[PDB]
């Protein structure tokens, strides 16, 4: 989960 | 009596992120689906959200050692933070003789009215708006606006956070410079560092209202799914 953060904060 | 290049470094390292991250012309808002005036506004404001996050996120990475925090602990702190720090930002909008936020069109003029159709109640707009008018009453220097954000976000004090010591260190820092910056730079500022320490207080209870209401939100799928993705991972409750 939380797969756009990740993606976002690189 | 004097700041240190260190200091000096951090403050300029934050205005840039600040600057880098806040447009003034608002132009990308025509991008959001429109304002509409049962839930008219809520679209619209969900857009709204959702850029900011993006924004916040950006500002983040680009504060000293946020970078360096594990990928866990950056998440902890931007899920709690992420809807204060908006409240902060916005202050930058907010006008006292409208008493609104005025983001350069008619159009993205919101008055109080506008964020009860995205299905807010005045146990958090009255607050919200007292917060932004006490804080445009300070008349703070963008300089000390950045920072109080900066130490928002890195508060260990956050449901979540693993490394408490090294993000504490780090607002530890920044808390510093601000009570350094306000007793050099700010004339007759010598009140300022205890009126902002209390607006974080302030913030905190506004995040636990707006927790409220989301809940309320997000309970309902009809209203839920117009959020956007985004703002649904961010103010979610997954671990
Ligand atoms: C967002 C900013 C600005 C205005 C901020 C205001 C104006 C509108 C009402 C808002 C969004 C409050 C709302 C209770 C948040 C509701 C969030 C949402 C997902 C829709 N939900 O329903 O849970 C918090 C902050 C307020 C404009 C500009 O300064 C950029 C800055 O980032």
């Amino acid at each position: 989960r939380h797969k756009i953060l990740h993606r976002l904060l690189q | 009596h004097m700041l240190s290049d260190e200091q000096m470094q951090i403050i300029n390292s934050l205005v840039e992120a600040h600057h880098k991250t806040y447009d003034d012309s608002y132009s990308d808002f025509v991008r959001f689906r429109p304002p509409v005036r049962r839930l008219s506004m809520l679209p619209h404001l969900a857009d709204l959200v959702s850029y900011s996050i993006q924004k916040v996120i950006g500002f983040a990475k680009m504060i000293p050692g946020f970078r360096d925090l594990t990928a866990e602990d950056q998440i902890a702190l931007l899920k709690s933070s992420a809807i204060e720090i908006i409240m902060l930002r916005s202050n930058q909008s907010f006008s006292l003789e409208d008493m609104s936020w005025s983001c350069g069109g008619p159009d993205f003029k919101y008055c109080i009215n506008d964020v009860t159709k995205a299905g807010h109640t005045l146990e958090l707009l009255e607050p919200l708006v007292k917060f932004q008018v006490g804080l445009k009453k300070l008349k703070l220097h963008e300089e000390e606006h950045v920072l109080l954000m900066a130490i928002c976000l890195l508060s260990p004090d956050r449901p979540g956070v693993q490394d408490h010591v090294r993000i504490e260190a780090l607002q530890d820092r920044l808390c510093d410079v601000l009570q350094a910056y306000i007793r050099i730079q700010h004339p007759g500022g010598r009140l300022l560092y205890a009126k902002m320490i209390q607006k974080l207080a302030d913030l905190r209870s506004l995040n636990e209202e707006h927790s409220k209401q989301y809940r309320s939100l997000s309970f309902q799928p009809e209203h839920s799914m117009q959020l956007t993705p985004l703002v649904l991972e961010v103010f979610g409750s997954e671990v």
